């Protein structure tokens, strides 16, 4: 917006208009994949630290 | 990229990798309960409640929750990440190592060795430094009864942390070797996602007591879903440059008629680099607790406060853009085009091709970097508006989770594609 | 109590340092192990790799239990 060099942002918009965005199914599958991964590791690690805490708790 | 989740669990070959990963993560989380000899944990956990100890959050998140429990891996792999960053710096400065790096992989292995050694030495240094400043300047405010703030305690802490970061680094290497995804990546990812379930549980437990509004939590979770779908939709976005070649004996193609260029590389490395960078001043100012000025300049970089969040966003955008720009080499694609007779309609194969490639990439990656910066900014704002407050659900945390998940799944799927044809 | 304690401490330092030496000698093939994730089509195990593996695991567990010992000394 400032002097003296012109905003190349228009180009950054122009070359953004020629961008092919992923389909619906790709977004859904990707989201569900991330969800599955994260949920899995979260549950597994949760169980891990849980039973580890409850096991160490016996040593007093 | 997408799915490849069930088939990866059906196949025994990948199932061994997965189970091995889970085993190493189990050993990690089990070793996270073995406290550093001579350290009072309850007083640390009590210290992390005040505003003077809240700034430790950003450091505690990347420790895998090891700081508050002060395990043998108290600082996590973050000393090795810092050692990697510093290694990049030193590589840039003095070319005595870049000559070896130019001598082939034989020098690259040297760079790696010195990186790891730098990591262990940073374990020693940071351990001794914390033990000297944070643990006994008060003094003895975090020391177990019967432990003196002398050379003995420092010795014990050092000896503990050195073998700690050593063993942890080895574990990361073994994950990188016999397991899916990157070692350090999956370890940091694990260290973040561990805290997720108890947060949700305690939140639900806080709902019924009329302490937290159910609507706030629901909208928060919905925002998490939207963030997931958003980053998942952005990471898979790409610009496709059509190339036609080559009628005659030069071709024929015969091959892919388009070059894909994405906003994200994708890489989980950048935001981790930026994380360590943001952590350094905080890690250097926090131990001197009694000094007010250092506490002030430490709170200046706090990812929760506007200043630190601003710096964090800038770091994320910058590192993302730079990394994405560096990973994509126009030279190799261009020479591949020239050799294969590849001709992009409008220009001639050679230097103008890489000039135009840069001309598009530079205009393109900006929106991706700005997007990741947005994912860095928005969550803290939502938390500032909604009732929920957790640095485990911060911007950079979501960036790490999504990044590592996408990376691992993409790699696995890629290996499946490779074994296919 | 003086001899015993200091002996256990000596063992702590020794096991720690030896573990460090081991992990320093052991370099992951196809370096580095911080940049990429690694190939998953075929992998081979070496006798040096396997032996130092079996050893450093034992030294790891030993270091852990010993850390518990030092951490729980009256």
């Amino acid at each position: 917006m400032f002097a003296r060099l012109i905003r190349y942002f228009q180009e950054a918009r122009a070359e953004l208009a020629r961008v092919t965005w992923p389909t619906r199914e790709q977004v859904v599958e990707g989201t569900q994949a991330i969800l599955l991964f994260t949920l899995a590791f979260m549950v597994i690690l949760g169980l891990y630290d849980t039973v580890f805490r409850f096991l160490i708790g016996l040593l007093r | 990229m997408v799915k490849a989740f069930w088939s990866a669990l059906q196949i025994p070959e990948l199932r061994q990798r997965v189970l091995f990963t889970l085993l190493v993560l189990a050993a990690y989380r089990l070793g996270a309960f073995i406290p550093t000899p001579g350290v009072d944990l309850d007083k640390i956990q009590e210290f992390l409640r005040t505003a003077q100890g809240g700034v430790f959050g950003i450091i505690n998140l990347f420790s895998g929750g090891n700081f508050e429990r002060f395990s043998i891996f108290a600082l996590g792999i973050m000393p090795y990440i810092t050692a990697a960053i510093i290694m990049q710096i030193l590589v840039t400065v003095v070319p005595a190592l870049e000559k070896l790096s130019k001598e082939g992989e034989e020098g690259r292995r040297i760079i790696n060795q010195y990186t790891r050694i730098g990591g262990i030495a940073l374990g020693a240094f940071q351990g001794f430094f914390l033990a000297t400043a944070f643990l006994g300047a008060e003094g003895g405010r975090f020391l177990l009864p019967g432990w003196s703030p002398g050379p003995f305690f420092w010795f014990v802490v050092v000896v503990t942390q050195v073998a700690g970061i050593a063993l942890l680094l080895w574990m990361a290497e073994r994950i990188t070797e016999y397991g899916i995804g990157n070692g350090t990546s999956l370890i940091i990812f694990a260290g973040i996602v561990v805290e997720w379930l108890p947060q949700i549980l305690r939140t639900i437990g806080l709902i019924r007591t009329g302490e937290v509004n159910l609507v706030a939590f629901l909208f928060f979770l919905a925002f998490i879903v939207l963030a997931f779908a958003g980053m998942a939709a952005v990471q898979q976005a790409e610009r496709r440059i059509p190339v036609q070649y080559a009628r005659g004996a030069a071709g024929y193609g015969g091959q892919a008629t388009y070059i894909p260029i994405k906003l994200n590389a994708a890489g989980v490395i950048p935001i981790i680099f930026a994380a360590a960078i943001l952590q350094i001043p905080i890690f250097l100012a926090a131990p001197f607790q009694d000094n007010p000025v250092l506490q002030g300049i430490a709170n200046f970089f706090n990812p929760t406060r506007p200043s630190g969040l601003f710096i964090e966003v800038l770091l994320v955008i910058l590192f993302t853009y730079v990394y994405t720009a560096v990973q994509f080499d126009p030279k190799r694609i261009a020479e591949s085009l020239r050799e294969y007779g590849g001709f992009i309609p409008g220009i001639r194969p050679g230097e103008p091709t890489v000039k135009f490639l840069e001309h598009i990439v530079s205009r393109l990656t900006l929106w991706g970097a700005l997007f990741l910066g947005l994912v860095t900014l928005l969550p803290q704002i939502i938390q500032n508006l909604t009732g929920i407050h957790s640095i485990a659900f911060s911007g950079i945390g979501l960036l790490i989770v999504v990044g590592v998940a996408l990376d691992t799944l993409r790699q696995v799927e890629s290996q499946l594609m490779l074994r296919s044809y | 109590m003086d001899l015993l304690y200091t002996l256990v401490i000596l063992f702590y330092l020794g096991v720690a340092g030896l573990l460090v030496y081991l992990v320093l000698v052991q370099e992951p093939k196809q370096g580095a192990g911080d940049l990429m994730g690694g190939s998953a089509d075929l992998f081979s195990a070496r006798g040096v790799t396997g032996g130092l593996y079996r050893l450093t695991v034992i030294l790891g567990v030993v270091f852990a239990a010993l850390a518990l010992v030092i951490g729980l000394w009256p």
